[PDB]
């Protein structure tokens, strides 16, 4: 505990910066801890993560299904959806954009396919998903006057898919589903150019989730733009059991 | 003022019969008390404490009539002003705000809050879509159907 | 596993209106299908008007481009306030070809990459416009002798403020090499988001004195003048008049989220008015009675709620120390004329008194509050029409079930959330956003989560780890959860864990390591050193 | 033309880049203490080459929003020391 006089706002930052004495340092380290293999960590993980609050999680979770109609309201206004909060997202936006979501947006336009990202694995890419996306929307191809010279053939195709779009029929072609769009792959400028443009375009739902706390600089007012967010809490205090299988727990 | 005195010297009585001014149960005044005999060997002024304390459980505990009857939030604030002998208004609300961050996170508190449900301020079931951003929220601009039946009352 | 990959397409099986029932779920589907096309005749004539002022902001500054591109040095222009999207087109002027030439930062590696991509451009236009050539600037010396006319460049800069200012610098200096040759004139636009003084300290003073010959300077941004934004706000006055009226305090949190806003503000303008208005039809069931032909669908529900006005309840005082449907119904069909009013009041003052640059939403916020002569006293042209110019506002009755105002916190949580703190108010206030409904052991230990953070919120520079967790096990009780732990004999590693006699310190232990690693990836705590894992530095604070 | 976020947060980030962050404490603190401790003292001397003419030099985001914070202008429910919201972040962004 701290021998502090505050805790909050700047008051608390500059209160707990003290320069503590050398004599006061504890040379404690993991030497003395219990000493824990893995199967027995998955194993009481697993046991609390399925048994420990699990009530009030699937109660809250019975709550914030009702804001469903809302989120599809949201969405058909050309708002993209960024939800974060305490705990895994992962669930929600899976079951929200699978069960719910396609298939109203499918009998409103009378399936709606998918593509679901996972910023967690630090392997994801700008041009293995969009060309996914080019398979998925099939947009026109780049004349040579339109490549220029050596420029990224991905953003002038988006580009180009934009002046086209403008002129299409408003409805929802793809829902464009990103788990967590501030992982370390994910975070960077190209990929998140990639996706404001692709938000520019009406015709693309975009369901995404942030999870790090300085998440909102990774925006600024032209990416803000072109985004268009609305922001919805999600708290929910989940497990997050898929997320930490990629990041390595045992260190 | 009472509020600038330093270094009183407490006896538990004293804030024993302050709690028991103030209509709380003996329970949260018993976690007043033993809030305070912990963190008196660290305190600039035990009133400021002492104060913030009381209020910030009051308003839990007669949230009920407070959400009823607003005058009552302007009425007990000034039952400090009588007796803490104090002429500012501000630096008792300065006083709430400031123990509010001494409070906040601590077991005895939040079971208080729990038991009274009351969550800054009002009740789970209004906080838990303020939180979702709900559109379907109950705004505060009508006035309460519950107060509309109690004018309704007294026309009667 | 698809959690396993990065990226998958799902077509979901298959076995239309997102607006529900209101009413404590009592509202008549007609009343929903009513409520649904009311919105969008409401939000389609404010986005025709919106699209229609938006084609007039590009065409205006088309034109102003072009006026000051066409009346031996470079003809410069230092666009303020770009925020560049202006597709520029130039003259299909006869003997002389014209070509825009382009260039962003990432373009913009070296000089030679400039220069390489310029020629490029201009190699393809003049093909495009009617052997190979090197790309550099002899094709600029040679461009009469390979397609017989003169040559006009125009150079657009686009985000100078991104670009770097010494490749910049010495690109203008290859550029001056090319007036020597009579056919060519070279124009400069530099697009500029911070101050014309910044890239003048960034560049050479020569280079300052080269372009000082020919320059001009032009306001592009969406806040010159405010006539754009007083445009689309007086849109938005144009498609609810008679409807609803604005609320003050929406008026001014209108006025505060634009100040905070400098490249785009009228989009987020768009982006407020939008959401007010979807919280108004997905909320209100009396946004029915909009449309004048629904007042006979009045019930008992629509009356128990209308009772409930503050309005009503000062009416009905009155009426009682002085001495329904019917009475409502009579009573929607006044104008509020406030909205005619500030269009009046506005046209007024640029008719004939030439006063420009005021904010319409300013004055429509002070129209509302009463101070509109407060407002009116700052430019000391008007003190003639005190009297003229004065509108009361009245009070009338019902008008806060047809009303736009800001008082639940929706348009704060939903556009503009305070995020890290509600992130660090969720972990250290958690009984707000959990149910208060393992049951011996929820109501007595938290979400490891919660009390990690709160045991984190009180601690100094350095955490020691080691200490961090005996700290975080002398919060858990050891009873009930070994209690718990033995309440499922289906899983016997469970049991056999739980029998040897160090399993709470091995179990606070799991706890505790997948607490702080996804602390560790939320970003509140950090690791100083890539080895050893034995101390923590708080990143984050509350309330900051 | 430059937003009142923005000019107050290159304000706090040149306070940030020319000042010690160990003499925060002693130039904007201002809270009354429930809890006994002593603040900053300050420091004892004057530097003899200004910091200004040097580099800046390199800051947390944390101290920046910190900073921002007590510098920037100004019951029950109302708490009117600005907190770090989208706006303060998007700012930074740009």
């Amino acid at each position: 505990k701290s021998a502090s006089s505050f805790l909050d706002t700047f008051e608390g930052y500059f209160d707990q910066r003290k320069i503590v004495r050398t004599n006061a340092k504890s040379r404690h380290t993991m030497s003395m801890a219990p000493d824990v293999t893995r199967e027995e960590f998955s194993l009481v993980s697993n046991f609390f993560n399925e048994n420990f609050q699990k009530r009030p999680r699937q109660k809250l979770f019975e709550i914030q299904k009702k804001m469903f109609p809302q989120y599809w309201f949201e969405l058909t206004q050309g708002f993209s959806l960024l939800f974060y909060g305490v705990g895994s997202k992962r669930n929600f936006l899976e079951e929200f954009a699978i069960d719910y979501l396609s298939p109203k947006i499918a009998y409103s336009q009378l399936s709606i396919p998918c593509l679901i990202l996972n910023g967690y694995n630090p392997s994801c890419n700008y041009r293995d998903v969009f060309k996914e996306i080019t398979d998925l929307l099939v947009p026109a191809e780049l004349t040579r006057s339109e490549t220029k010279y050596w420029g990224n053939h991905v953003i002038l195709q988006i580009q180009k898919m934009i002046d086209f779009y403008k002129n299409q029929p408003l409805d929802i072609k793809l829902i464009l589903v990103v788990h967590n769009l501030d992982g370390p792959s994910i975070r960077k400028n190209t990929f998140q150019t990639m996706l404001s443009f692709l938000s520019v375009i009406r015709q693309i739902a975009i369901v995404a989730s942030t999870d790090h706390i300085y998440a909102p600089l990774l925006w600024d007012n032209m990416k803000a733009q072109n985004y268009n967010f609305v922001f919805h809490d999600i708290s929910n205090f989940e497990p997050s059991t898929v997320e930490s299988t990629f990041q390595d727990v045992m260190k | 003022s009472l509020l600038v005195k330093k270094y009183c010297k407490m006896t538990t009585e004293e804030i024993i019969r302050l709690c028991n001014d103030f209509e709380l149960p003996r329970e949260v005044a018993y976690k007043i008390v033993d809030e305070y005999n912990i963190n008196a060997s660290r305190l600039v002024c035990p009133w400021q404490l002492v104060c913030g304390l009381v209020l910030n459980c009051t308003f839990i505990v007669f949230n009920e009539r407070r959400r009823k009857d607003p005058r009552i939030d302007h009425f007990i604030v000034s039952k400090m002003c009588s007796l803490m002998l104090t002429s500012k208004v501000d630096d008792v609300i300065e006083c709430v705000k400031l123990v509010k961050e001494l409070i906040i996170g601590e077991k005895w508190f939040r079971d208080l809050q729990i038991r009274y449900d009351d969550f800054d301020g009002i009740r789970y079931d209004e906080i838990i879509f303020r939180k979702l951003g709900s559109m379907l929220q109950t705004t505060n601009i009508l006035v309460t159907d519950d107060q509309y039946n109690i004018w309704k009352k007294r026309i009667e | 596993a698809d959690a396993q990959r990065s990226h998958y397409t799902v077509y979901p099986s298959l076995p239309h209106i997102p607006f529900v029932k209101l009413l404590s779920g009592k509202e008549s589907e007609v009343n929903v299908e009513k409520r649904w096309e009311l919105y969008h005749q409401l939000h389609s004539h404010f986005h025709d008007q919106v699209d229609h002022i938006i084609d007039n902001i590009e065409a205006d500054l088309k034109a102003e481009i072009s006026d000051l591109l066409y009346s031996r040095c470079f003809n410069t222009i230092f666009l303020l306030g770009s925020d560049s999207t202006t597709k520029i087109e130039l003259k299909d002027e006869s003997s002389r070809y014209n070509v825009l030439i382009e260039l962003t930062p990432k373009e913009s590696p070296n000089v030679r990459m400039m220069l390489r991509r310029s020629m490029y451009k201009l190699y393809s236009a003049a093909d495009a416009e009617e052997n190979d050539v090197s790309y550099d600037l002899s094709l600029v010396e040679n461009f009469k002798r390979l397609f017989g006319k003169d040559l006009a460049m125009v150079f657009n800069f686009k985000d100078v403020d991104s670009i770097n200012f010494n490749t910049l610098d010495n690109f203008i200096i290859l550029l001056k090499s090319a007036f020597k040759y009579d056919h060519v004139k070279i124009s400069l636009i530099f697009n500029i988001n911070t101050n014309l003084s910044n890239i003048e300290k960034n560049l050479r003073q020569s280079t300052i004195r080269l372009l000082k010959r020919n320059y001009h300077k032009l306001d592009v941004s969406s806040n010159k003048g405010f006539k754009y934004g007083n445009q689309i706000f007086q849109s938005f006055l144009d498609t609810v008049d008679g409807k609803l009226n604005l609320s003050d305090r929406f008026v001014e949190f209108i006025l505060s989220k634009m100040a905070n806003n400098t490249n785009h503000n009228l989009q987020l303008l768009t982006k407020m008015l939008d959401y007010s208005l979807m919280s108004y039809f997905f909320q209100n069931a009396f946004s029915v009675f909009i449309d004048p032909v629904n007042v006979d669908f009045l019930n008992d529900d629509y009356l128990k709620i209308l009772s409930r006005c503050p309005t009503f309840m000062f009416f009905v005082e009155g009426l009682i120390k002085q001495h329904l449907e019917e009475f409502f119904v009579e009573f929607l069909v006044r104008e509020n004329p406030i909205n005619g009013h500030a269009k009046f009041v506005a046209r007024f003052l640029e008719e004939e008194l030439n006063i420009t640059n005021f904010n319409l939403i300013e004055l429509y916020h002070n129209l509302l509050i009463g101070k509109l002569d407060s407002y009116l006293d700052r430019w000391s042209a008007c003190k003639e029409y005190k009297d003229r110019l004065h509108f009361e506002p009245i009070d009338t009755i019902f008008q806060e079930l047809f009303t736009l105002d800001n008082r639940s916190g929706l348009l704060t949580q939903s556009i503009f959330p305070s995020y890290k703190s509600n992130i660090e108010d969720n972990l250290l206030s958690w009984e707000q956003v959990l149910p208060s409904l393992s049951g011996d052991l929820d109501k007595i230990m938290a979400p490891v989560l919660g009390q990690l953070f709160k045991l984190y919120r009180e601690a100094n520079m350095t955490i020691n780890i080691y200490d961090f967790y005996i700290a975080f096990r002398e919060t858990l009780p050891k009873e009930e959860i070994l209690n718990f732990i033995r309440k499922d004999p289906s899983n016997t590693k469970l049991l056999e864990l739980a029998e040897t006699p160090d399993a709470f310190d091995k179990v606070a232990l799991i706890l505790f390591m997948q607490a702080i690693f996804a602390f560790e990836n939320m970003g509140l705590i950090k690791f100083q050193s890539t080895k050893s894992y034995d101390l923590v530095e708080k990143c984050v604070w509350r309330g900051i | 033309d430059l937003s009142i976020i923005s000019k107050y947060l290159l304000i706090a980030s040149y306070i940030c880049s020319y000042l010690e962050p160990r003499y925060d404490a002693s130039i904007f603190s201002r809270k009354t203490r429930i809890i006994q401790g002593r603040a900053a003292y300050g420091r004892r001397k004057k530097k003899e080459v200004n910091p200004r003419y040097l580099q800046p030099s390199l800051f947390a985001i944390e101290r920046l929003l910190a900073i921002f914070q007590a510098i920037f202008p100004i019951a029950l429910r109302e708490e009117s020391l600005m907190k770090a919201n989208i706006e303060v972040f998007q700012n930074l962004s740009e």
